[PDB]
């Protein structure tokens, strides 16, 4: 066990003791990285990458803390981006200049009969929303919105009934986690997609029916700049033909497939999350994230390639830090009983890039 | 708390005097300042550091401190001046702020 | 420009911990004390306590041991937490800023205030 | 094999899902309960890949359901049927 | 090439123009530079937006909430360098069109973080469909039977069956206004090096704001 | 202007435009470092170092923002430590094991006449105050303690009268900043040494009689592990000889010079702080920190040698991060009128080391 | 070499000791290891504290506040490796000593971060001054004159006219208890590799707490 | 040159000192005030180096004063005299 940080590469080594009453699964990140090493990775780097039931995100994986001994479970690529864009897909324009394009400003001269008219205007800084754009946000499959303040939810059991799902040969499969979509709009931190986000248990959490404070809900807010919100409609389409006899009508887009000119971010990876998955297609990158009796010792060693931070940004970055405040015990360390614990899910997206 | 009259009143134009009192360790030491709170909203700062006041506040409002008693002075009372008034001070004994009982102003 | 806004559950069951946060916007919390003052409906004002941006904390003496104040400089937000609440704690809680960077001389700015009711 | 059965039937997932939105019948029963995705309940487990596009996977059926609205205290959760679905990342 | 902002970087924002529109809210900076070269693509790339252009001023936008700035926003000092989605139909004969204002109300638009953006020009296929200068079909909606007739429904949107933004994924990167590269031709930045006017004899600590027109 | 990051070296290039109505002074850090670079430095590195009126911390240095045009004034090494000890000088012991040494526990058997006795006890985990330690905290010269809660402060003009000063040939000089000393005890933030810590003014600060919120008061609190508190006595001494007649008598040490076995940290350096000073001795390290008409362009280049962080610490570090909240303007950037500003004084000590 | 802590890392504080008091407050961890080698001195170095040692247990203190830990505290998983200051004069003749408890009250101490630490053994020169096993002069205090006699006063303390801790500065690094190196003999750590007892026959994710005594 | 006078006489330091602690008139209430240390007042400027040790720097004089106690609303700030001073980092 150790980690060597050499230039643009990282070499991790983890050694664990096991007991067999099977297969080995090291597929979760905290197997190979310590929190400090994880910190060191995510603050300084824009990307990294490594150099059949495993891809199901099961338990029985190597313990996150090397001094734990674990029972063995019975048996039955491009850089992963690690940054948050400093621009949003709709703001890429220069604020100081008019486009040479025109849009339709006025369809009527005012109230009255037979007032039809056509007026056109320059798309420019004044009215920003109407300008022409070369690229559009990625696909969306809408999720139901749940609040962490229970009084904001109606008094009905909609956990299974209201969830988005897909069906294959007469069986319904819940859509989880689903396509990568921003968790919530800005200013709303208390809402989360019902099945759109990975949820981890805190240390010692019970197997069945635990309260919301016993689990940790990851959020995908960083990718909002390029991706539609999971709980919002992708947009509106024209549903008919207007006429003198009929009004223009539109409708909400609940699901949207790939269109030419879409860009998107994949789902983030976490200290606790899976690393790789086997491809059984389009954009094979898996949905949960990542890349596409006897006893004894097990040691595994992975080589990681790094992508350095090139930015010219003037002001200081957001970094991952440990708060300096007096607590009863240190985060990412054992307690008095000798129990190792992970306080929060640590997603890898602190550094930024121009869009 | 700081003993303060329950209500003071006057017709428009007359000088109205609100005066609150405290112990030497309280208002005698340190200083006082006055907040005006219109009903249904947060308080607003009339006079601070005994006799000084903020730019927004009008000239007529006045402050003073003598010994262990301080007094707010309103010259040329107006209908807009009907509100609640508190005098506030630090307290060396309690090591914190102390609020005088609210005084209401009613135009007659 | 400094804008203060309090947020918190409008309703709290008796003998439950009360929690409020004040998120200042437009200006940093650096070099200024920050205080919570409380008012019951149709009653005078009480000063809960105040905290200095680096974490130094002072309370109203009677009200210690039920109250705690934290500050987060990263999020630029500022918190009160109050325990063992009773109907006596139903009030409007204000977030205010101490004046001219020095504690002990009034409050320059005031939050809008929020009403908290203790009931079942 | 089938796309939804790729899991290990013997082992839980470390992931959680939302089991209960209410304690029981009555007024003001809102709660949030989470449970471990496991061999007991296969349908709620998280999956890395989804079936390919469908234009009415069986061609005589809907691809699945989507949520049509924001729930709240006033409004119930409402879903709707997907008759046609384009490509999404993770389809096969 | 004039001298912009009197040799100053200056914050600009939504409210600086009066704001008041959520969909039109913005935050960013205006630079003294007009448009060294950026061959590392380190600055925001503003060319692909079909702006006009005398040499125009350089300025850029960053993340915002309303007219204010979220912590993730960035500031750049340049001195520090050396299938269909349906459009509404509009007939050019005014009488044919409905007598109501549907320009914004009836336009096809996509939403990103709670801001609605007009779909423009949109996929290659029209109220917002084409540049201005100075259904897909049907599907079976149910199962036929004795009691249930065959029901069908229209398909308004359908998925597949300039600088390219830097992202984990894209499909058919070709820009929607036509013509798209991950390493486009670099931007070229230029400004007039400021020449100050005569300074006060006594030493002063403030920066010099007195300059010569040029 | 730019920076290059190569291994253990950093090349900082700074170009400014000047106007002459003389000397150049680049001796402050923010001349050579952008805030991002400074962040990139202090978070990943344990130490660094470069490869007569200047040392007086005067004005007229090149502006932090490169686009600022400025005026020329009229004329008239070991690696700096950038880490915080993770251990305090007095706690270096093993908590689980007694020392073989003994201390004097009891001079009496209780209340009564002629109770004189001598009892000794083992120094161990139970009582850690008394264990013999190989090293002692460094020197101290006491500063008066001033509170930023002013009602706390005494009501008298003690600004010049109560300030520690050294007099030289009949002239008196305030001691500023003085020996490097911890600013305040743990938990007491509101106090600050009279002349003990560096005080920077905020952008647009008035020349005289400014209030407290207009200035930025640094604090050396990081060094409180090896260095005495600036406002407290270094310790007590025995002032007499005890006897049956005379009780023991102690006195406070207001100032203490170097002794064999003293270790200490120097004063921190800041983005606003000076870099070097000319030595006119002992421990030449300067007390303010660091190391011992016409117009045109001026460039300056400095190579910096770095000391990488090798730590095995498991849990994540305290790191320096950018604040994240909705605000009127970005910190370390320009306002609407175009004025550059530095909102917070930035130190150098975040990463940790053992003592 | 026994097995400590049942193969566990466990934090300890004065609170786990009964709560103790201010000057004795501490926080830290207890490790399964007794005392690979640490040749980089990356671990806390406890050898220079004159502890006893059967192989003793290893453990280390970090920063604290009271019994609580500050966020700056460090945690190490070992598995993750492959001139005078006067002393009070105590006479061995008991009746010559005063009949009062001056053992701690009269002792010369130095305070650090609000904690008072006895000065032991102290500088080389006595209550705490010397190991145990099982003024400097006078000075002129005033100006002589016609009126004022020449006055003098005693000098109680005077300044200059085992791993060395890593700091910016030191003077005469030779330890105060004798023996001083920036790179002392490295530490050497050892523990018995735990071997678990019979695991259950159906899979369970919890760590194994069942072990063979050894 | 003398130790204390090493500064440039024409220019201010960018450091501040505590110029006044009682701004009020008559009441003389306790306030904090700061001022740029500059050619106007040279005694207060922060200096990189201090004079060497002294054992009674003129040997007929005291090396300087230090604060004896904590000031408080009750207590005045009290200074003692330094008769003897050992080595300190930055002495010459």
């Amino acid at each position: 066990c150790d980690s060597q940080w050499l230039g643009d590469r990282v070499i991790t080594t983890s050694t664990r003791t096991w007991a067999l009453p099977g297969y080995f699964d090291f597929n979760r990140f905290h197997c190979h990285f310590s929190p400090r090493d994880w910190q060191r990775l995510i603050n300084n780097n824009w990307g990294f990458r490594p150099k059949y039931v495993l891809g199901s995100a099961h338990e029985g994986c190597l313990p996150p803390f090397p001094a734990d001994v674990f029972m063995i479970p019975q048996y039955g690529v491009p850089f992963h981006s690690s940054y948050a864009h400093s621009q949003s897909l709709d703001r890429l324009m220069n604020p100081l200049i008019d486009q040479y394009l025109y849009y339709l400003s006025k369809t009527i001269n005012g109230s009255g009969q037979n007032q039809q008219t056509l007026k056109f205007s320059v798309a420019g800084p004044s009215n920003m929303a109407v300008q022409g754009r070369n690229y559009i946000p990625g696909p969306s499959y809408r999720q139901q919105r749940v609040s962490t303040t229970v009084t904001q939810n109606n008094n009905s059991e909609f956990a299974w009934p209201g969830a988005s799902s897909w069906a294959l040969n007469g069986r319904n499969s819940l859509m989880n986690p689903g396509p990568a979509m921003a968790s919530h709009k800005e200013g709303e931190d208390r809402f989360f997609p019902l099945s759109g986000s990975l949820i981890f248990g805190k240390q010692g959490t019970g197997r069945d029916n635990v309260d919301a404070d016993k689990v940790m809900i990851t959020n995908e807010e960083e990718i909002k700049t390029t991706n539609p919100v999971a709980t919002e409609s992708y947009g509106q389409v024209a549903t008919n033909h207007q006429s003198a006899q009929a009004q223009a009508q539109t409708g909400w887009v609940q699901n949207q497939g790939i269109l030419p000119g879409m860009v998107w971010q994949d789902r983030d990876v976490y200290l606790q999350g899976p690393i790789w998955a086997k491809i059984p297609n389009f954009h094979p990158s898996p949905l949960m994230g990542g890349f596409g009796y006897s006893t004894g010792q097990v040691s595994v060693e992975i080589e990681w390639e790094l992508q350095k931070e090139n930015s010219k940004r003037w002001n200081p970055e957001i970094q991952y830090t440990s708060n300096y405040y007096k607590s009863n015990n240190v985060e990412f360390a054992v307690n008095t009983e000798g129990v190792y614990s992970e306080p929060r899910p640590i997603g890898t997206r602190y550094l930024t890039r121009n869009l | 708390a700081l003993t303060q009259p329950p209500s003071a009143s006057g017709t428009p134009g007359q000088r109205v005097t609100i005066s609150c009192s405290g112990s030497s360790s309280n208002i005698g030491s340190n200083t006082v300042n006055w907040y005006q709170q219109l009903p249904g909203t947060a308080p607003k700062l009339l006079i601070f550091i005994n006799n000084q006041r903020p730019s927004g506040v009008p000239d007529r409002f006045s402050g003073s401190k003598s010994g262990t008693s301080a007094s707010l002075a309103i010259s040329g009372l107006q209908s807009e001046d009907e509100a609640d008034y508190y005098c506030t001070t630090w307290d060396g004994s309690l090591n914190g702020y102390v609020f005088g009982t609210r005084t209401e102003v009613t135009v007659l | 420009q400094v804008q203060l806004q309090e947020s918190g559950p409008g309703l709290v069951k008796p003998s439950e911990t009360l929690s409020l946060t004040c998120t200042v916007s437009g200006d940093s919390i650096r070099s200024y004390y920050w205080s919570w003052i409380r008012q019951p409906p149709g009653k005078g004002l009480e000063w809960i306590g105040h905290i200095y941006y680096s974490g130094s904390t002072n309370y109203k003496p009677s009200l210690k041991s039920r109250a705690t104040i934290l500050v987060d400089t990263s999020k630029n937000q500022f918190s009160l937490k109050l325990r063992s609440v009773t109907a006596a704690d139903t009030a409007v809680y204000y977030c205010a800023r101490e004046m001219t960077g020095v504690a002990g001389r009034g409050w320059d700015h005031w939050g809008q205030g929020t009403l908290v009711t203790v009931s079942s």
